[PDB]
């Protein structure tokens, strides 16, 4: 004791993943 | 998320525990500190040795 002692990034994947759900419903709009 | 990393920790410095603080064991000149003189506080400063 007396010695030897002493001392976000998921909003870009959330955007992308919002935005691949906006594209995979525009594709779907498009193609019926 | 900004909100709670901004309130979980404090950002002023944490008070000192005692007399075992961990500055205390390694002083810097980052944190200076000392008392007036020779006094009683001096005579028990000698006495302890560790």
């Amino acid at each position: 004791t007396l010695w030897l002692t002493g001392i976000d990034i998921d909003n870009m994947a959330g955007v992308f993943y919002m935005l691949a759900a906006a594209m995979a419903l525009s594709l779907i709009t498009f193609i019926w | 998320a900004n909100l709670a990393a901004f309130l979980v920790l404090d950002r002023p410095e944490e008070r000192i525990t005692g007399i075992n603080d961990p500055r205390l064991r390694n002083p810097s000149d980052k944190f200076i500190y000392a008392t007036v003189k020779q006094s009683s506080v001096d005579i028990y400063f000698r006495r302890q040795v560790e």
